RNA sequence: AUAUAUUUAAUAUAUUAUCUAUAUUAGUUUAUAUUUUAAUUAUAUAUUAUCAUAGUAGAU
RNA sequence: UGCUGACAUGAGUAACGAAAAAAAGGUAUAAACCUUUUCACCUAAAACAUAAGGUUUAACUAUAAAAGUACGGCCCCUAAUUAAAUUAAAUAUAAAUAUAUUUAAGAUGGGAUAAUCUAUAUUAAUAAUUUAUCUUAAAAUAUAUAAUUAUAUUAUAUAUUAUAUAUUUAUAUAAUAUAAACUAAUAAAGAUCAGGAAAAUUAAUGUAUACCGUAAUGUAGACCGACUCAGGUAUGUAAGUAGAGAAUAUGAAGGUGAAUUAGAUAAUUAAAGGGAAGGAACUCGGCAAAGAUAGCUCAUAAGUUAGUCAAUAAAGAGUAAUAAGAACAAAGUUGUACAACUGUUUACU
């Protein structure tokens, strides 16, 4: 520890002027740089495609299907098993895929309703259930045929 | 200074008291059966 | 010849050129998938070239990519998985603890930029008026957690 | 204060509604040692390597 | 160290409300405020008038709300894309409803 | 709400317990329910299973 | 043996001697905090990161080297190696200024959130990226002032650079061949990013 | 350096105000220090303050 | 000294848990929330990275992003060990079972390559217990008269320039270029206490890169302590100045100023500072509290089991210092009883 005694030794001979090397890089900065306000990215720069496949997750181009713009359960009816029974395999497959697609759009919407607004209306849920029923019927018919 | 006798480590606890440990040994099986008969909801860690 | 990454890239490019799959289709066919994916709104951190979905907990990254291509004709270039913690929730406090779902989300980078349609004004759409349910909740809370002379206190909700 | 509407010392927790609860509950991916791997019926796809990698089939 | 017996209703009453010291006095010392004839404590500035003055000062000596240069001409759509409004936690919500836990100064009666 | 409950079904046993409340203690829960609903939503008639 | 091409700051002379890549600067996003990291090469080590983030705090955290959360934002091709080097230096200087010397001024330009912190979603802060764009632009301008291959900025995303009007329409830029060609999405842009970068380099 | 008025033939002189004492590169891995190189990046300047048991001691 | 519930009494008493706050503005709503400025506190931490742990506590529901290279798990491989598992008749035993032997499991360990970026798959053939890196030698720098004296340097870690060979890309050579610390790799080598186990090469053909961990908290309000408990809790970095050091002082940066405030400071208590003349008269007993005239370099007796054991000896000196003047390391000599000695012991007398 430092005390009354303390003889501080010098640093170094710092290699006499002539002996040093020239620095590999000479000119560094721009000694004149201004701090300018940032430049936030704008959407005008984009060209969002109209027929972009992710629009297929919405009904038409619409955030939520309004209560008026939903198919009411008075009109909509799920597919019957017997009726399905006389349908080709390919057609059945197509139907299934359509159903799935519909569910996805409902599903997203349903999630939005539940998580954010916190609604309990459950029209979307009901629709999804109906779709699921149809799907299961289809599956049953497929099994049955085999 | 006593009091802090439980020093949690998930590995040790699953390995010693866990369902799989219980089910592997005959005594453990007895314990699980006992808990089932009592109707416990949780048969072991 | 050349190294692996480069080769992969080349393959992808070729696929794109063809107008088919930009990835090796697994020789493992499922005809009737019951899976569904939720399209989520984009976070501040996501670009317009990224979209993300809630997908099945048992969904593979590859599977998601495949699924998007086949069902929706969407080319997901890069996919990133994010499994979320289930937090303990409990209703009464006299009722048992249990964890909420482990939920799986996936971000995908596509070529073409998408943006969502702007959310409805709180009136034009019956469903997405977020106030009424909140009000109801508040009312319920008031009803439950008012004990004595707070019964007289005028309703907030 | 932790939360300014509760000034006085109540029976309130720093977070949540009860410290205790049933600990004997199915564990998820998030809990455990580094070595604890749970998995989610996602990959019986390929085969692990001798060195740590994964070769898809 | 410890009470030998349960202290009777009488005794406790007389210990508490008995002596003068322990009783709340009536605030006799209060008078009209020269600026608006409301009640105020004697030897004390009226809390309404002073508050008003402070408010006026604030309005005058208001600091310039340094709004950023970019965000002023930032398209609404663009803004939405950039900064989407999240859901706040319970705690945050609680904090926000200040009216619930925070008190605004009451106004006195008019002195006569 | 902000839950993700809809995407899962967890605490199945618990749900069953709370869903299938014994019918002799149905008066209890119903009373509480009645208490915690506005006058326009509530109805005097008893639900059927 | 130990020192790789990334290990040290590399001047123009070194580049000339080597000629690994064309004269350019790479700029990366932190994809999670929202920070931005400049570099003379398509890879980067700890040292560079350290240099960039000398005085971090709760708002400006020293980011990790987490391979995955560093995605390439910009690749700016110039004419001369020396020019590129200068640009890089300028960027660094700007960053330093933002951090320590003139932090207050920088703050006075950012977006806030009622409380008065810099606007965030999680720990992601948008402003840093914006600054990096603006800063980059400024650096470029400076370089051109100081000052045939036409210069170009290859963007991850067309969106990220504000607009062709307002900014990026200075006369100096116009006078030179400053182009704004977006990088090709085509394949995987995260996994096969290095390959893409290499390809780009080869192209020049 | 910038801002604001002045004189000069936006430029330079001088006045006032504000801000600035940094930073980058070399010297064989790292970190620090030194010296060079870069840069406007400084005073064996006056006066203060904080901390070190009231920092310690002499008076009070 | 019944049991359960309710409600009293002490009592509006004690306490509100190591503590530095102030103003202005949010907000004629704020001691306690947020922002700015001032002041302070921690700083080989109260910081920054992490492990474990846990009511997700986070900068949150629009949420913690990975083919891999100073990224971890799984996977391969085993240790300690474990396994109603495996050999007319493995052996033994009231049953349960136990045993040796195989097989499988089992991390806290081992596991190709890689910014001049890297490919693990399929088929065919035939390591390390600890510890030190001295002395010598070589060459270099100065004095003096090839040789002497004195000094530092001496195995590795890049960049630049100049050369010779394949043809600006390669190979090798020469010259140039600080200090004290640290790291890794190299070689050599001393001690007795003698220092893990386990999974081959070439050629041809290949590759679209799975799953999970990732917030924040982590010497703590987010773990274990019944509590937002002065306790317990693993690892790395830990700005300079100073110094032998991670001692001690400060503190650049970062973080923090708290579920009690405001006044008043009686008696009295705790934790400190000072004290004239005395100096153990106190007391069971100098308990407690004082008390350090270099921390570097010299110099250090008796006794002794010959070990500077005694020894950091006491005393004493050198440098510094002449009465005003940091913090931390460092507090005497001797006799006797008992026990050789370093150790261990009644977690909580
Ligand atoms: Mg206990
Ligand atoms: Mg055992
Ligand atoms: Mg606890
Ligand atoms: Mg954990
Ligand atoms: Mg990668
Ligand atoms: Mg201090
Ligand atoms: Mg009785
Ligand atoms: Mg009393
Ligand atoms: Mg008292
Ligand atoms: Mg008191
Ligand atoms: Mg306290
Ligand atoms: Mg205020
Ligand atoms: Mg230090
Ligand atoms: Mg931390
Ligand atoms: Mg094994
Ligand atoms: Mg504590
Ligand atoms: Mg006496
Ligand atoms: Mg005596
Ligand atoms: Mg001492
Ligand atoms: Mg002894
Ligand atoms: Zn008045």
């Amino acid at each position: 520890a430092r005390t009354k005694f303390t003889k501080p030794k010098p640093k170094q001979p710092v290699l006499p002027k002539d002996k040093i090397r020239p620095p590999t890089q000479l000119t560094h900065h721009s000694n004149n740089l201004r701090i300018t306000e940032p430049i936030p990215p704008t959407t005008s720069n984009l060209r969002c495609p109209d027929d972009h496949p992710l629009w297929q997750f919405f009904s038409n181009k619409k955030f939520i299907r309004s209560a008026d713009d939903l198919p009411p359960s008075s009109h909509i009816r799920p597919w019957s098993i017997p009726e399905l029974r006389h349908k080709s395999f390919n057609d059945l497959h197509s139907l299934w895929y359509n159903c799935l697609r519909e569910q996805n759009v409902l599903a997203r919407e349903n999630h939005l309703l539940k998580n954010i607004v916190g609604s309990t209306h459950d029209e979307f849920s009901e629709l999804s259930n109906s779709i699921r029923t149809t799907m299961w019927q289809i599956r049953h018919v497929l099994n049955e045929r085999e | 200074s006593r009091g802090n006798t439980y020093q949690p480590s998930t590995l040790k606890r699953k390995r010693t008291f866990g369902f799989l440990a219980r089910a592997k040994s005959k005594q453990g099986s007895k314990i699980l059966k006992r808990r089932k008969l009592k109707g416990r909801w949780f048969l072991s860690h | 010849d050349i190294n692996v990454s480069e080769k992969i890239y080349k393959w992808t490019k070729a696929g794109i050129e063809q107008g088919k799959e930009h990835f090796k289709v697994g020789g493992n066919k499922v005809y009737f998938p019951k899976a569904r994916i939720i399209l989520l709104r984009p976070n501040a951190k996501h670009t317009p070239y990224q979209a993300k979905f809630i997908v099945p907990k048992s969904f593979n990254k590859l599977d998601l990519r495949d699924y998007l291509y086949h069902i929706y004709g969407l080319r997901a270039m890069n996919i990133t998985t994010q499994l979320l913690h289930g937090k303990f929730n409990r209703m009464n406090l006299q009722t048992t603890r249990f964890r909420e779902p482990q939920i799986k989300k996936m971000t995908i980078e596509m070529e073409e930029p998408f943006i969502w349609p702007e959310e409805p004004r709180p009136d034009e759409n019956s469903f997405w008026d977020s106030t009424t349910p909140d009000n109801m909740e508040k009312y319920r809370e008031e009803r439950l957690n008012c004990l004595g002379s707070d019964a007289n206190k005028p309703g907030t909700a | 204060l932790t939360r300014p509407w509760k000034k006085y010392r109540d029976g309130e927790l720093f977070y949540g509604l009860s410290k205790v609860g049933n600990k004997r509950v199915p564990l998820t991916t998030k809990q455990g040692n580094k070595t604890m791997y749970k998995g989610t019926r996602a990959s019986g796809i390929g085969r692990h390597t001798k060195f740590g990698g994964y070769v898809i089939n | 160290a410890v009470p030998k017996k349960k202290v009777s209703h009488q005794k406790k009453r007389q210990k508490l409300y008995g002596p003068g010291k322990k009783q709340l006095k009536m605030i006799h010392h209060l008078n009209k405020c020269p600026s608006c004839g409301h009640y105020k404590r004697a030897n004390t500035l009226c809390m309404y008038c002073v508050g008003q003055i402070s408010h006026i000062w604030k309005t005058h000596t208001a600091k310039e709300e340094i709004k950023p240069r970019q965000e002023e001409e930032l398209s609404e759509l663009d803004q939405r894309v950039l900064y989407p409004g999240r859901r706040d936690t319970k705690y945050t919500k609680d904090l926000k409803d200040k009216d619930n836990y925070l008190e605004r100064r009451v106004r006195t009666l008019k002195k006569d | 709400s902000g839950s993700y409950q809809h995407l899962s079904n967890v605490g199945s046993r618990v749900m069953k317990r709370l869903g299938n409340r014994p019918k002799n203690f149905l008066p209890h829960s119903e009373k509480f329910i009645k208490k915690s609903t506005p006058e326009f939503m509530k109805s005097d008639l008893k639900e059927v299973d | 043996k130990v020192n790789h091409s990334i290990s040290r700051f590399r001047p123009a002379s070194w580049f000339e001697k080597t000629k690994i890549i064309p004269p350019q600067v790479y700029i990366f996003r932190n994809l999670e905090y929202g920070q931005v990291l400049y570099s003379q090469f398509p890879n980067f080590s700890q040292t560079q990161v350290d240099k960039l983030f000398v005085r971090p705090n709760w708002s400006n955290r020293k980011p990790s080297l987490r391979r995955d959360i560093w995605k390439c934002m910009c690749v700016v091709n110039l004419q001369n190696y020396k020019q590129s080097v200068h640009l890089y230096q300028n960027l660094c200087r700007l960053r330093y200024l933002r951090d320590v010397a003139q932090r207050k001024e920088s703050d006075k330009l950012r977006k806030k959130d009622s409380n008065g912190h810099v606007w965030y979603s999680g720990q992601y802060r948008p402003t840093y990226c914006q600054e990096a764009v603006a800063d980059l632009r400024e650096s470029l301008l400076k370089v051109f002032e100081n000052a045939a291959k036409k210069p170009s900025i290859y963007w991850e995303d067309p969106w990220r650079m504000g607009d062709k009007d307002k900014h990026w329409n200075y006369d100096v830029f116009n006078a030179l061949g400053l182009e704004h060609k977006l990088i090709q999405r085509v394949g995987n842009i995260a996994r096969e990013e290095s390959v893409i970068l290499k390809e780009l380099a080869k192209l020049e």
